[PDB]
């Protein structure tokens, strides 16, 4: 038996440490540690309602908008506000472009360097790589003009003797399989979708004032003042402006991310059939587009023991089996309070005594649905929406299959996708998906302008007595994410955030059950100890966020 | 041969690192392939673990008395460091190890140049700012949450091509960048002037691009180039020209401090 | 799908209106004529010349009689019959007329149709006059600078496009999005201005601060626009202000081309 | 025999009308008329000679800036002021970034139709068409992806039958000679050129303000401040963004621009043999680097009689044997005062008369050097650096000679280049050589900064007695031109502005000698007399400017 430490996982968001036991080259056991806290939710108490977003927007800035949007649905909640349907197009518009931008560097700046091999990009035939993508995409940029442009480029680095960030990478390890061909074809468009996750942050910008961290939010809607004829405002010329970059990101996302995706399963299909880390799936509904805080075009659900037939549909943010089955537990965290608490009575009071294997190990919470280990993310919402019978996302995944049969003959099946790769086919659906979101919203705002309506904001009164309580729920990029307000005498009495990432990377439970980072890296190959390539390939396909997990 | 640069994360929330994904002069491709040799970065990195700590220490070696040393989030002090342990060992002890032998230190963002909102209210962690884990030496504070990352680029990009760092004010920010009151060069400032407000979200005078001091602005007393230099180079981006007033987030005793609506203090 | 047909004529112009097009994003020049539009006239673009693009005209006016929207730019001369400005052998006044006639809108692009502009100056040697000056019958939307940020007019289409009307106007009929309010009432460096901090001299202190340059004979203070906040070219932070140089008024009659650069303008 | 009359000649800028008698199926003879004028030169006289560049700017906003600059180094001229070196590397910075813009915009826009069927490019196989470029070109977008992109745009454009600008075109004609696939290829390079010419005039707005219309200029200098350290000015962040679009130029000039130029060389050989307009040639140095006025970059000089062994350099804007020469009449002009005269004693006094095939005919004057007619523009810029012995331009040329080498087998020799495609030619190499002068001046400033030296501007004093006479001498997209001040009493008495393409297409001058235009058209071939597109050919080959040639 062998321990490893990795420690620190690299190409993620934040301080993550991750542990294995090693029984004959294969992991028997892991453990997940996020090794840095700040206490944003005692930082934010006793402040205005009002003033929440804006300091817990800064829980994470890789998903910027998210905590913003949860802080903002979390007072509406508690004070029973209605949000003008402007505001709700303006928000979703602002989710869905970022979380295009935040899948596009997902898949290739912090997940392709772990199944492309750069040194052996090196040794590819241009022509011939352009050759391999002939009837496999029709994407613009593919060219051996271009693909030799880009070996120049890594031949310039390798050649300087300073190679910084892509230095001591795992180049040669047994576990790297694809063809240098298909490893320049790779780096091409890993530099190529450094220019499409800008086109999205400029739609973001656009409405949210800047990003990272936009500042258009309002507890009652949002601050952007609609008007057609001003000057200064929201006006048609912002809005066309707007409409330039929501067009610029269907090519590359259709045409590189989702082809990418499919010869990254056709090369590697034994992640296939590991790196599953739960049986049982959550999503949240997202995009409301009625002026009641509904009406959402994603469907959202609880999946019980993987079975997509059963499963409990999710259609409103107020609904009570929801609420009812959140809680987190601290017993193999470092905190004091170790029972299972509902978010409205949590407390997260630090305990830090040092990484133990059977007690304390980590700064994230354990969370748990009426009692159970749930995995979040793209996975859980492909298959919830799949669940649902939505053709929208039956048809994208048809589309990947498709690609991967063409390669390998095969098809996929959804038993299949419950693994390392499938969560990463999930993600890339989702983004394809959210292609249509912004075509959608942005049209809806345009019509519903034209009917006369440039509402967008509902000021609040908050009672200086009582005490009352709110939840917002939001389907982040790596998952459903809620935030619980208590409001007290006015002020906030309680916060407590339940991220993502909280629900993937937490540790044993108080039941002492294995969370999903933890189980799923359970019967993973290790080829060798010393560089454990393997461990991170499947960490990475959960695309943890620390900063979120524990902020 | 590019100069050197070792990025080291506290407690962060990776959005300074992200504003460097929204550059354009440069992109953060010709930054790292052309500009700079960003010899660590944790986000970026290929290798992880062992092989990455073994990078960094070969490059504090390799480049000692060369390399920036740039630093974001804050630094917690409490509990003997633990409150961010990296690769087992308090991130304070990392820092000061990588200071030691830094040619340039910057605390890019409000964190690390003040303290930031990690360091707000009741202070959890007991988190401060580069400076102070750094007495010796000169940091240079590139503030905002995040800043635009041309503040934190023209900066490297003046240490690099005229040998010494930008003009700085007596917070040690750069004056390309910090020089002024953002009240003293925004745009609604004729508003301000004949009383033309925005009372509320929405309204007819924030529907007209009025003033937003009476919606808690903080423009008065924040220095930035926000009004200015704005945000995302496409034009007409920044928090004010959308809607929104300041929230003072460059600002130590403002951003994180004061309430949205409340007032800003007017010289 | 059809595309809502667009007939620009050029009378006395320096093409520059055209040229802001080619600055355009949003949409830039090539989604504007294959996505946006259909340009059925434009002398600048046009494949066809001479006899084959006159025949294009006529055949455009003809078929789309009622629908289109007439652009002009420059000015259009008057002064002996209108021989300053001839094209396939008549004069411009009556090819801009006779168009004028079944156009469903009609916008002069540029302060030379807008108002007579740099054309019309000093002495006026053609008698240049205003797109509205020759069309009294009509309602001429203005969309006046020399040349405006293109996307000045090409919202103001859009608007005409997508919701059925023009934008709002305001008393002089320029689209108040654009031209709503004085540049020295929404201008940045107004800070400067107040507290009497003012470049005197390019390249002096101030002026490398920043600071207002009314004593440099700006005419902000007279001009109606969206230079401070639109600005230019899409890059941000692009005005001849913050360049470094004053407004010259080119936007408002009575002020660009006929006031000196350094000469002081009225403050309200 | 017959008389035909085009007008308006398109995709040029302004009001242009050209006749021509055929006789036996060849142009005998042609008359070449500037049908608008606005009289700028009366505009602006009795104004402060500070004042007038922002006015003569607006002879034309196809070559913005040049009139700008020319009518500042008028003043200056008369002044005797000598311009702060950072002011001459912004100026430089500005042209060159401008006339990139205008030369791409020319070939592509304006030109390339009078050679290209778009119609043809239909029938075109997209892959045979990428095929031929392999070898031939390294530019990153010539896939058969782009190009079956590009075709399914014509495609669509046509099946919506509002074919709009592109109708009614010359598809068929007998004289378009390039194969379905190089139709194609020129469709997809005209539509990248808009990318490529929006990228050049971002350079421009950086430093002057906006573009169209520059607005940083002054008598003295610029109105830029340079100060790194600055807020709100011209500091180091603005610098690095202006040195990011420099940066986006090169690729498509030296992989698109200069290769398209060979092919259409290769293709049309027969035009090397035709369109000579002059056999005098003049260009005026360009790009001041020093303090006092000169140093310049690129070469001036005059060739009498085609003999490059025997011209004359001229190395100064102040050279008096230049300023001597120059002499317009208005014979054949719609202008009262017709013997020749010096600009410093022009007058413009209209007096229209109508149409006379021997009498007055233009709104153009006729310029003469020394009493002889003299073309300006690329081809002149061009054979003069060539009898200079200037290396870079003899190295540019020879690479497109090289393409057209691999392409015929054949070579293309000096007197070839007195011709329709050598003007083209001429066009193109000035375009590649511009894109060195922006790097070197870039580099110039920011070194000059990195001395010290911030100085932009020095404030001219104009004494209010005294007569004095300045010319403002710049090499102009199109050619030399020169605006010629005369000051009185502290102000403007009298203006003369001599435009590069007054030289090209001028009428028959006082001793009825044919000008470049009206000469370049005797011999031309016209197929089918109701569409004479070979006509169209050559003139579009000086790039006509008739807002500039007339004024
Ligand atoms: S300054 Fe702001 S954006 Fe940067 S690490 Fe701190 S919270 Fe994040
Ligand atoms: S209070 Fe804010 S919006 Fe108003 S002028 Fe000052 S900085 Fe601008
Ligand atoms: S308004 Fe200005 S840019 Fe437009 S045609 Fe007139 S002079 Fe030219
Ligand atoms: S005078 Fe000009 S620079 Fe000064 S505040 Fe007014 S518009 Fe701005
Ligand atoms: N996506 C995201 Fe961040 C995490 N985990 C949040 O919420
Ligand atoms: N180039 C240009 Fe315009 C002309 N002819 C000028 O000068
Ligand atoms: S909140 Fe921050 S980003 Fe600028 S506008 Fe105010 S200093
Ligand atoms: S000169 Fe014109 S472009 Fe705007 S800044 Fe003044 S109105
Ligand atoms: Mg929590
Ligand atoms: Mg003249
Ligand atoms: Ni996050
Ligand atoms: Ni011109």
């Amino acid at each position: 038996s062998q321990r490893i430490t990795i420690d620190p996982v690299t190409r993620i968001e934040g301080h993550l440490r991750i542990d294995c036991e090693i029984e004959n080259g294969v992991v028997s056991k892991a453990w997940a540690s996020g090794t840095m806290w700040r206490g944003m939710e005692e930082i934010v108490k006793n402040r205005d309602p009002r003033d929440a977003w804006m300091i817990v927007q800064r829980i994470c800035g890789v998903c910027t908008t998210t905590h913003a949007l949860s802080s903002v649905r979390a007072a509406e909640s508690a004070l029973n506000i209605d949000v003008p349907v402007n505001a709700q197009y303006i928000r979703n518009i602002i989710l869905a472009a970022h979380t295009t931008h935040d899948h596009i560097v997902h898949f290739y700046q912090l997940s392709a360097l772990d199944w492309v091999d750069i040194t052996s990009a090196l040794q590819a035939d241009p022509t011939k790589a352009s050759e391999m993508l002939k009837g496999v995409s029709t994407w613009h940029l593919n060219s051996p003009e271009e693909f030799t442009k880009v070996q120049n480029k890594i031949k310039d680095l390798v050649a300087s003797g300073q190679l910084g960030i892509f230095a001591n990478g795992y180049w040669g390890h047994p576990a790297m399989k694809l063809p240098p061909e298909v490893n320049l074809i790779a780096v091409a468009h890993y530099l190529q979708a450094l220019e499409c996750q800008r086109d999205a942050n400029r739609v973001v910008a656009l409405l949210g004032g800047k990003t990272p961290h936009i500042q258009n939010l309002a507890v009652g809607g949002v601050a952007n003042p609609i008007n057609l004829d001003g000057l200064g405002v929201l006006n048609l010329e912002r809005l066309m402006y707007i409409k330039s970059f929501i067009d610029k990101l269907s090519d590359f996302v259709e045409q590189v991310y989702k082809v990418d995706t499919a010869v990254i399963a056709a090369f590697y299909p034994e992640w296939l059939t590991r790196g599953k880390g739960a049986v049982n799936y959550l999503s949240v509904p997202e995009f409301p587009t009625d002026s009641k805080n509904g009406s959402f075009l994603f469907p959202g659900g609880y999946i019980e023991n993987a079975d997509l037939s059963s499963y409990r549909p999710i259609t409103s943010h107020s609904d009570e089996y929801l609420i009812k089955g959140i809680q987190e537990s601290a017993k193999h965290s470092w905190y004091k309070d170790e029972a299972p608490q509902a978010p409205w009575e949590g407390t997260t009071i630090p305990a830090y005594d040092g990484w133990s294997d059977d007690g304390k190990y980590s700064w994230v919470k354990s969370p748990t649905f009426y009692g159970k280990t749930v995995e979040v993310g793209p996975l859980a919402n492909m298959l919830v929406k799949l669940a649902a019978g939505r053709e929208s996302t039956q048809n994208k995944l048809n589309e990947i299959v498709a690609i991967y049969q063409k390669l390998t003959g095969n098809t996929l099946e959804v038993a299949q996708l419950h693994s390392t790769l499938g969560r990463i086919i999930g993600r890339t659906v989702h983004c394809c998906e959210l292609q249509d979101i912004l075509q959608n919203q942005y049209s809806a705002l345009i019509t519903n302008i034209g009917k006369g309506d440039h509402t967008t904001f509902v000021k609040p009164n908050i009672p200086a007595t009582g005490e009352f309580k709110g939840v917002g729920f939001l389907e982040a990029p790596r998952g459903m994410l809620s935030h619980w307000m208590v409001i007290k005498d006015g002020i906030i009495s309680n916060y407590q955030a339940v991220v993502p990432s909280t629900w993937n990377s937490g540790p044993r439970n108080f039941n002492d059950d294995v969370g999903p980072y933890e189980q799923s890296l359970v019967g993973t190959p290790v080829a060798d100890p010393n560089k454990p390539l393997e461990v991170v390939r499947t960490i990475h396909s959960f695309d943890p966020c620390m900063a979120c997990a524990v902020h | 041969q590019r100069p050197p640069v070792i990025w080291i994360g506290a407690q962060e929330c990776t959005g300074c690192t992200e504003s460097l994904l929204r550059a354009t002069h440069p992109t953060v491709e010709n930054l790292v392939l052309e500009t700079i040799s960003l010899e660590y970065h944790e986000v970026l990195s290929a290798a992880f673990g062992h092989q990455v700590e073994e990078n960094k220490h070969n490059a504090l070696e390799k480049y000692k008395g060369q390399y920036v040393l740039v630093v974001d989030g804050s630094i917690p002090l409490k509990d003997n460091g633990i409150y961010c342990m990296v690769a087992g060992e308090p991130i304070v002890d990392h820092i000061r190890k990588a200071a030691e032998g830094a040619a340039a230190i910057i605390a890019i963002g409000s964190c690390s140049a003040w303290g930031g909102v990690a360091a707000a209210g009741v202070n959890p962690t007991g988190a401060v700012s580069l400076q102070e884990v750094l007495p010796g030496k000169t940091v240079i504070n590139i503030p905002g949450c995040p800043p635009n990352p041309h503040n934190f680029l023209a900066t490297v990009a003046h240490i690099i091509t005229y040998g010494k760092p930008p003009k700085l004010d007596d917070k040690n920010r750069p004056t390309f960048a910090y020089g002024r009151l953002i009240h003293e060069h925004c745009e609604r400032r004729p508003h301000f002037d004949a009383g033309r407000f925005a009372k509320e979200f929405g309204d007819e005078g924030h529907r007209e691009g009025w003033c937003l001091y009476h919606l808690g602005c903080k423009g008065p007393e924040t220095y930035g180039n926000c009004s200015t230099l704005q945000f995302c180079d496409v034009g007409g981006v920044w928090p004010v020209a959308i809607g929104h007033p300041c929230y003072g987030c460059n600002e130590e005793g403002i951003g994180f401090h004061k309430g949205i609506h409340q007032l800003a203090n007017v010289e």
